[PDB]
């Protein structure tokens, strides 16, 4: 109900680091292939959690 | 002067409906052909196609 939201911007990642550890179980993106955002890359980014 | 014009308005239009997403994420065949595995690729593609 109180969900916090985070920009990412000006920034350079690696998405691999995220979906290959094992720790992060339940994985699912729509329209974007998951080992393919190494090479995508966006204009910013929006991370809300809760 | 008329069959000129009307040949170049079809070439126009023909051109133009390439910046056409028709029910694609993107228009541009290479971005989501980039941005996607092949299996779902397939069904974009295969929609852009028809």
């Amino acid at each position: 109900y109180a969900w916090n939201r985070k920009r990412i911007s000006n920034c350079v990642a690696d998405y691999s680091v995220l979906y290959n550890s094992a720790s992060f179980s339940t994985f699912k993106c729509y329209g974007v292939s998951p080992t393919k955002l190494n090479d995508l890359c966006f204009t910013n980014v929006y991370a809300d959690s809760f | 002067q008329d069959v000129v014009n009307q040949n170049a308005q079809a070439l126009n239009t023909l051109v133009k409906q390439l910046s056409s997403n028709f029910g694609a994420i993107s228009s541009v065949l290479n971005d989501i052909l980039s941005r996607l595995d092949p299996p779902e690729a397939e069904v974009q593609i295969d929609r852009l196609i028809t």
